[PDB]
């Protein structure tokens, strides 16, 4: 039982961390990245500037 | 993920409190590539009282 | 601060430890090895004997040894073993004093 | 007198104040190659059981599996893969890709 709560305790650290590592930007570069590669070289023109 | 099954005679038994007839190897870590490009957790086997 | 005292009288430079019943002895690598099942311990020492009564002038440590080794002779081996000769004396690794 | 004592704690003092070591260890963690298995406990009978009870010496054969230990050599290529087109402070937002590989017979004797 003193390891199984222990193995509880990290795992809730590591949802922490998660938390603050990333950021809501992350989301929307992703969401705009995914759009702009999907058109080649055209997309990565105009994806460059607007990032 | 599941693999599959063993039989208790298919591993072999370290009977006695004394025996010197075992091979062992030296152990060569083959490391995933994950632990370094996005810095994800080893395994290390159940938890010892250290 | 504390209450002074003259300095208290001297004393025999070795108390005993233990009285061992049955201790093995045997040769190895010119060193003698000591063991029993009474202590984990195993004492190793150089095969010359050591003179004690150059130092134990006051018989404090002669005269006990003697006294435990009659007693334990007494109660388990005076029936059925035979003594082989005199005491011997040997200094141990880690400041030991074995009477065998 | 006290010469006697005072040799006596001079050799107890050198027989003590000697020299001695032991060496350190290096413990690499096991990968899996090599496991075994323990003993367990059993019913225990509250009394005798069996007939015709008799007393002997005994020598336990095992099967001998032979093993055979030698020396190898691996040879392989990581490879890692991400979109730094986005530039280096927003290309962490698109991830990476990556992959392990083997190494081809020529590259071994003609390079390696």
């Amino acid at each position: 039982e003193v390891q199984r709560r222990v193995q509880l305790h990290d795992l809730r650290f590591a949802d922490i961390d998660t938390v603050i590592h990333a950021d809501a930007n992350a989301a929307m570069f992703a969401g705009l990245g995914a759009f702009f590669e999907g058109m080649g070289d055209l997309g990565r023109a105009v994806g460059k500037v607007v990032m | 993920a599941y693999s599959h099954q063993l039989s208790r005679a298919d591993i072999t038994t370290v009977s006695t409190f004394i025996d010197l007839n075992i091979t062992m190897l030296e152990d060569h870590e083959f490391v995933p590539l994950e632990v370094y490009t996005r810095h994800e957790i080893k395994d290390s086997g159940l938890l010892d009282y250290t | 601060a504390w209450d002074w005292v003259p300095k208290r009288p001297s004393v025999c430079t070795m108390t005993k430890w233990q009285e061992v019943d049955e201790m093995l002895r045997s040769e190895y690598g010119g060193s003698f090895r000591f063991s029993s099942d009474a202590i984990c311990t195993t004492f190793t020492t150089n095969l010359t004997e050591y003179p004690l009564s150059r130092v134990d002038l006051g018989d404090c440590i002669g005269k006990d040894a003697r006294d435990a080794m009659d007693r334990i002779f007494a109660r388990r081996y005076n029936a059925t073993h035979i003594k082989v000769g005199q005491p011997q004396y040997y200094l141990a690794n880690g400041g030991f004093l074995i009477a065998y | 007198v006290a010469a006697g004592h005072a040799t006596l704690r001079e050799h107890l003092r050198d027989i003590k104040a000697e020299n001695t070591d032991a060496n350190f260890y290096v413990c690499p963690p096991p990968t899996g190659a090599t496991v075994v298995q323990f003993e367990q406990p059993r019913r225990c009978p509250t009394r005798p059981e069996g007939q015709n009870y008799t007393e002997g010496i005994a020598v336990v054969f095992k099967e001998n599996i032979a093993p055979y230990k030698f020396k190898a050599t691996m040879y392989y290529k990581d490879v890692t893969v991400s979109q730094v087109w986005f530039g280096h402070r927003y290309s962490q937002f698109m991830g990476i890709f990556e992959d392990r590989a083997p190494v081809p017979f020529e590259e071994v004797i003609d390079k390696i």
